[PDB]
C-alpha cells in the first residue's frame, strides 16, 4: 500500500488501482482579502424612493 | 515560484495575485495562517476535482476491505474530527467578519 | 433489472456491500435549504 498524500490519476490508475478517496482535491485560486466597499451610492439608500 | 511558501509571501508583497494549487494541500495552507489575509475561492468551483487515496496492487484483494472500511469513516462523522485536527487552522476562510473603513 | 446506474447516487457504506462504485464525477454536500426572508424593519412608528 501507499497510503499518503497521493492524488488519484488517470495515468495511476492502470498501473495501480486505489481505493474510496476520503480527501477531495482540485485546482483551486488564492486572493488576498478584500477590505469592503461602502455600497457608493449609500447616501440614498437609508430610506425608500417613496419616502 | 519554485517554492509553495515563497509564492505567498510574494502573494502578501503585492508582487502576485493569485495561486493556483492543488485545493488540499492550498485550503490547508489558507486555513492555518496567522492574521487570516488569505482567502480561496474555491468554495466548489475547483476544476479538474480527483480526490487522494491509498493505493493498491490492482490485484491486491484489500481494495474491497479498504473502500469498505473508508466509507464506514466517511459515512460516518469520522474523517471530519481528523479534519478539525492538522488540515484545520485558527483562520477561517469565510468572512464571519465586518469591517468599516 | 438493470445493468447500470447513471443518475445522482451519493456513496454510501451500506449500498457498497452489494455493489461496486465507481470514481465520482461530481462532489457535493448536504446542505440545508430555506425560503430566503425578505428583510423588513417593524418600526411600529417613530413614536417608538
Ligand atoms: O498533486 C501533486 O502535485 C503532488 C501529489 C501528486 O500526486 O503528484 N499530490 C499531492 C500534492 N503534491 C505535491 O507535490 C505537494 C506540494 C506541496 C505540498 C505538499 C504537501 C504538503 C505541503 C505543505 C505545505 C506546503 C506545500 C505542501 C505536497
Amino acid at each position: 500500500m501507499a497510503i499518503g498524500s497521493l492524488t488519484i490519476n488517470e495515468e495511476r490508475s492502470e498501473i495501480v488501482d486505489f481505493s474510496v478517496p476520503f480527501v477531495e482535491t482540485g485546482i483551486s485560486v488564492m486572493v488576498a482579502r478584500s477590505n469592503g466597499t461602502v455600497s457608493p451610492s449609500a447616501f440614498l439608500e437609508p430610506y425608500s424612493p417613496a419616502v | 515560484q519554485p517554492r509553495v511558501e515563497e509564492a505567498l509571501t510574494q502573494l502578501k508583497a503585492g508582487k502576485l495575485d493569485a495561486f493556483i494549487y492543488d485545493a488540499a494541500v492550498l485550503n490547508y495552507m489558507a486555513r492555518k495562517d496567522e492574521g487570516c489575509k488569505l482567502v480561496t475561492i474555491g468554495s466548489g468551483k475547483v476544476f479538474a476535482t480527483t480526490g487522494y487515496g491509498i493505493a493498491l496492487h490492482k490485484g491486491s484483494r484489500w481494495k474491497r476491505p479498504i473502500d469498505l472500511a473508508l466509507l464506514q469513516f466517511l459515512g460516518d462523522d469520522e474523517i471530519e474530527m481528523l479534519e478539525r485536527l492538522w488540515l484545520s487552522g485558527i483562520c477561517h476562510n469565510d468572512k464571519i467578519e465586518v469591517m468599516s473603513s | 433489472q438493470a445493468d447500470m446506474i447513471v443518475a445522482p447516487l451519493t456513496i454510501n457504506n451500506e449500498r457498497a456491500q452489494y455493489i461496486e462504485f465507481s470514481k465520482p464525477f461530481k462532489y457535493q454536500g448536504l446542505t440545508i435549504l430555506v425560503k430566503k426572508e425578505i428583510p423588513r424593519s417593524t418600526l411600529d412608528s417613530f413614536m417608538q
